[PDB]
């Protein structure tokens, strides 16, 4: 998927059950695969230090 | 003619500094020049979007 | 920092033997990882993300148990092999070594 | 300094921050009081080593060469360029325009090759080092009479002191040193492609005064830059694909990151 | 009391209406005006037509299809054979002006698509070969589509541009786009998209026809998708205005 | 960097309830997620990206 | 300017969100608060943890198809094992404490279902058998969903509860269960149901084990229906957030 | 400065300073002017040299290192811990929590190898010593791309003058460096036992920037660190068993004291 | 701006001090900081004793 | 700045190849002008304003098209040839090469 344009989409679909799990990732802005190629992640790999809040928005 | 400013320190001194040459672009570095605008890049919309309401009305 | 790098293990004959190298990198540690088992004269090597099989008598015999994550332990069969087995794992900044005594 | 969290309690109202469109490019303005409660949390946290003056301001290696006291390679050139190298190319390319005073420094060392010689024993080694303008006269040999330098600026060095250090002046005919450029220099649009049509630094030579002794000996010369006064303008995102060229963006396509197991994984 | 989903812009003799919107994308904060005389180098007067060119011209439309990669376009090549403003363009050696970018794709509630619209000034773009570089007429199209291509582009003697969309050729991870002024359109929401751009350069004023200010880009991250009976041809249509644009140095025409 | 002293925490997402979808329409959809920092970030200690790599001088 | 239909609430570290809903109803007039100093009782100090137990809990998922009779919860029964709620109830003798009850069902316009959300403060349930008394495990459900039955439960020497659905197990017409708080989804317009409910009982504070304070209710009154193709599976959730809650007697753990 | 002797005189009354209980913790405050009669003495004697940071501010070597201009070991490598040596390890560890700014100095010298070669005419030597900060690339071999230190800060100094001395901020995410820590690194407590979890320093990285001769020549450096600015919390007791490793405080039962001959001998 | 304090002399002079760099991590050490409290380690109790009176009564 | 350095011609046998190097001299570039064609050992020499005619079979056969003004070209004819050229232009500052595939 990385090879392709499908890393970006999470697949959402109607199954017959509920409390099925969508995803899920550990909170590493830096460090973690996730977010090491954001504009975020890619600004903090020239950093040894974090610290604040992190804003994650769905469409 | 010497300017006196003031050092970085942590919360919870001055400093002195000259001029010897006469060029403008022998001084040292301009460090302390803390000043931020985000409201270009984040928030670039031409009518204002306050946060309570909804985007979309 | 490899956990209990003096260890004694023993274990009965006909058993496999277990030996446990498990290792927390350092955060300033930040390089290639190699991984290899000594026999007191190798009988397993980590390198390059490649594992190679070096000892006649235990050939066909040594292989890991997970290496990536932080584990890097062996599985040894068909005990007769009294000896001490010294796990060294390297990082570029840093190193650390792991030895077991194995009775019967 | 950052700002301080404020605090709140539970509400029960129409008032909707978390819900917005991004379909606008508004990045949503919310902090963490509008979706908990929250605790008052004074902030001393100063956003001070953020700053592109900070950021940039720092020597980095671009080009190292060598030259000799006898044969073929007797002095050393390279045209003024900060694409050499991949670390200092990377950082300045977050922009697209910038626009920034530079500090040079060099690093010179000596070392005796293998030869067969007998009875050397060297004197101090001194070194000149010669900047030529885009279109002065450049040394077609280590004798020519072009290291006379009467306007063209140079620095001679005696080996054993402290590094040779200058500042130079914002150089350009422009307002702001163009990183990226999308076009050509030729009207008919057939030609070169790219910055490479926009640069003109000039050219560095270095070179030994004098020999010193009857044995070989190789000098190596390594250049930094630090840049002061920085301004920058329109941010750009950074390089994902390895550099090939000095000339061009030319990449290779590499995955947009790498991979894990599944897609609830934590590792 | 009216409904912020309904806009509607007017310049030239042209107008265009929306019934669904999201809102305008204002560039830098900045809107276009002309060159003060304090910025200028040029001595000789301007010439500023201010209707004649100052209007909207309507690109070529594209089929979306289920599997397309993209599309990108150079504002200045693209507007160089249109109206007035491409004839004030041959004729003068120097034009400095700004534009806006209405992207017009309308679908029905079952019709589910995302496509994100972003100007990239500057948007040098990479050949296949790592040692030449990218031939005119294969980068630039006039009034073309210019689409992208998933998959690595294949490496020979050929000054072929690479396409891949994910890198979207500069070498760039696709996603981080975001940093430039960007508008989202989503088919189940937005039908349109609306981005004003103000003059971006190094100099007061540059040749338009050896260089491109900005490159408009449309990235389908999700796909287009629908039920069997539903419409499959949707189209996807671009009008630019050139805002504010002024020439210099009259001469013969040609480039 | 990775380290467990200063460990981060968990970010997952389940089905509150369930996708509802009519007939005649396509019941296998997509999110996006975009991530930003708040107006308290602070970084600190600037040091060498891991990313780029220079075989030698282009 | 923004529409009556979106609401959002906020309860220690949880937040919830609706884009259609109808109103909120906020029981008998009266907000939840803490216990008086002149209507209190007992002497030593009460606990208040504020924000490890007033927040939202989310109960088990129950499927509505199109012949379901309904459901009930005992709100005190329902949090017993939920967080440091449970934790708090199972240490201390005396608790006190309010409820809201948001209620989500979403379907698209095409599914047509309408669905009753009451609460019943001492809603004592019957016995299919008229000599014997309900056993708890029978009345009462861990997490559970505790559905209703059309038509009568057989009579036998057995504790089982009458669970009929027009008689709602307490003897009284389910028509006129609008007495207390009650509030409707119909699927066509309203998408959740939000109710407010202050502590009511005869005495200041009350053992949560042994005393049930109030029973959430669900009951289809119309049935759910939709044609073949659109999603068959439709799911009913409820959230319960503790508001104002306070505990006494410390002891022991258990019950 | 210390306080001054007081006169007193013979007493006969029934306050007891003396006599006092020391189940509580209370340290008596008598003088000797309680239990004798006592001259007035004026005391012009100061504690001055006894303050914490006249204590701790001297330099201390805490680690040298050798490398070498040929062969397999080019470059040294050495992740900052003061835990190396014993006599700066023993002062700090008599407070639990210290915070101060640190002065580092290296001192460098080489020493030319036994060998067989001719003609050995050397040059002067150029040394590299380079910072990297936890996370940042660590370089493979001598030549690699890492030494560009575009970030990374980093000093070149030419064999011949006086040391180089640089100034280091208080470095931790926490409020106060911790000497020693009761705890784990993960939460299942199965695993590193320490100080060793809270450490993150770096490491550093020292070599030859040119080779300067055909013989072989092995330096060698040593650091040495001052501690400024300091503050400190909380003391405890000096360390009687000698130390054994570097990532803990495991130690070999040892003596209370020293043993005299009997209970009443004076020596 | 520069600072004049006093030297460390015997009992029974000034000195002048410039700050050359802007860092307050690169002056001198705190030398002449002379502030004692002992009340915390030793009588570290809640009801104060006084001296003469006894400890226990 | 060689234009297309990279880059194949397929020319049919009877048929004069035209190989084509066209170049932009740098401002900063300001040297004497050196033009080699090379055949994988040359062709055709160009150095201090004067052009050389060195391979025995392309003897007679290698002729400039046009050097000074920035086209440095050559026509080969008598195709039999199968082989790489590249050709190397240089100025005291900076150097620039493009070769040039040839099929039959
Ligand atoms: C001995 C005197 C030496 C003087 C040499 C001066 C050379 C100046 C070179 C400046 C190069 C700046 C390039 C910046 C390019 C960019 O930012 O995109
Ligand atoms: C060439 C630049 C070198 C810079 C190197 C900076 C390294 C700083 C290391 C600080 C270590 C402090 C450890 C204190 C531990 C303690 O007090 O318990």
């Amino acid at each position: 998927k990385v090879n392709s344009m499908e890393a970006y989409q999470i697949p959402v679909r109607s199954n017959e059950g509920s409390g099925t799990q969508v995803f899920g990732f550990p909170l590493q802005p830096g460090y973690s695969s996730v977010f090491s190629r954001t504009l975020l992640g890619e600004i903090l790999n020239y950093y040894t230090h974090w610290s604040g809040s992190i804003k994650l928005t769905f469409m | 003619g010497a300017q006196v400013s003031t050092q970085k320190t942590g919360a919870h001194i001055h400093y002195t500094n000259i001029n010897y040459y006469k060029d403008a672009a022998s001084n040292s570095a301009n460090r302390q020049d803390f000043t931020q605008d985000p409201g270009k890049f984040t928030e670039p919309v031409k009518d204002i979007m306050i946060k309570s309401l909804p985007a979309l009305n | 920092s490899i956990t209990t790098p003096e260890e004694m293990i023993e274990k009965a004959k006909g058993e496999t033997a277990y030996l446990p190298c498990k290792f927390t990198l350092s955060p300033e540690d930040q390089g290639p990882l190699d991984i290899e088992w000594l026999i007191s004269q190798v009988i397993i090597l980590y390198s390059g993300d490649k594992i190679y099989d070096y000892y006649p008598d235990l050939k066909g015999r040594v292989h890991f148990t997970s290496l990536k994550s932080g584990d890097a332990s062996i599985n040894v069969t068909n005990l007769q092999d009294i000896g001490t087995y010294q796990c060294k794992v390297k990082k570029a900044p840093g190193v650390a070594n792991k030895k077991i005594h194995l009775v019967v | 300094r950052v700002a301080d969290t404020v605090g709140t309690g539970p509400t029960n109202s129409e008032a909707i921050p978390a819900l917005t469109a991004a379909e606008t490019g508004h990045t949503s303005q919310v902090v963490p009081g509008d979706t908990m409660q929250t605790r008052h949390v004074k902030n001393y946290h100063s956003r001070s080593e953020s700053t592109i003056e900070n950021f940039l301001c720092r020597s980095a290696c671009v080009y190292f060469t060598e030259y000799e006291n006898s044969g073929a390679k007797r002095y050393a050139e390279w045209v003024l360029t900060p694409r050499q190298a991949a670390q200092l190319r990377r950082k300045l390319e977050f922009f697209t325009y910038v626009r920034f005073d530079l500090e040079l420094t060099f690093v010179i060392t000596s070392t005796q090759q293998p030869s067969t010689t007998q009875n050397q024993d060297a004197q101090i080694l001194t070194h000149q080092i010669m900047y030529v303008p885009p279109g002065g006269p450049v040394p077609d040999k280590v004798d020519s009479y072009v290291w006379q330098t009467s306007t063209n600026p140079s620095v001679f060095w005696t080996e054993g002191n402290a590094p040779p250090r200058m500042s130079i002046p914002f150089l350009s005919i422009g307002n702001a040193y163009s990183n990226f450029y999308d076009g050509w220099s030729e009207f008919s649009r057939n030609g070169v492609y790219g910055i490479n049509t926009l640069n003109n630094m000039g050219t560095l030579y270095a070179r030994h005064v004098n020999a010193g002794s009857t044995g070989p000996i190789k000098s190596t010369i390594r250049i930094y830059f630090k840049p002061k006064h920085v301004k920058a303008w329109i941010p750009r995102p950074p390089r994902l694909c390895q550099y090939e060229k000095a000339k061009n963006v030319n990449f290779q396509p590499s995955g947009v990151t790498t991979t894990r197991q599944s897609i609830t994984t934590m590792t | 009391g009216y409904s912020d989903r309904a806009r509607s812009i007017t310049l030239g003799n042209s107008t265009i209406t929306t019934q669904e919107c999201a809102n305008v994308v204002v560039g830098y904060g900045v809107w276009p005006d002309y060159l003060k005389d304090s910025e200028a180098t040029a001595e000789d007067q301007p010439t500023q037509p201010d209707v004649a060119t100052c209007r909207f011209y309507t690109l070529d439309s594209v089929q979306w299809q289920k599997t397309s990669p993209g599309w990108w376009w150079k504002l200045p090549d693209a507007l160089s054979n249109l109206g007035l403003f491409g004839q004030n363009m041959q004729y003068h050696y120097l034009g400095r002006t700004g534009y806006t970018v209405h992207v017009q794709c309308n679908a029905s509630k079952f019709h589910q698509g995302c496509l994100l619209v972003v100007c990239v000034p500057e948007a040098e773009m990479g050949c296949a070969t790592l040692d030449n570089t990218p031939s005119s007429a294969e980068l630039l199209g006039g009034d073309s589509a210019k689409e992208f291509a998933d998959k690595p582009v294949a490496s020979g003697s050929n000054k072929l541009v690479q396409r891949v969309v994910y890198n979207a050729g500069m070498g760039v991870g696709v996603g981080n786009l975001t940093i430039f002024p960007h508008q989202w359109i989503n088919l189940r929401t937005n039908n349109s998209a609306t981005i004003v751009m103000p003059y971006t350069n190094s100099v007061p004023m540059d040749n338009m026809f050896r260089h491109n200010n900005v490159t408009l880009m449309v990235i389908p991250f999700v796909p287009l998708d629908y039920c069997p009976g539903s419409t499959t041809y949707v189209p996807i249509t671009v009008t630019i205005a050139p805002m504010c644009a002024e020439y210099n140095g009259l001469r013969l025409a040609g480039h | 960097t990775s380290d467990e002293y200063t460990a981060g925490g968990f970010i997952t997402c389940w089905y509150q309830t369930n996708i509802v979808v009519p007939a005649d329409a396509q019941s296998s959809c997509y999110i996006m997620c975009f991530v930003s920092a708040c107006n308290d970030f602070s970084v600190r200690l600037l040091k060498d990206t891991p990313f780029i790599s220079q075989q030698n001088f282009f």
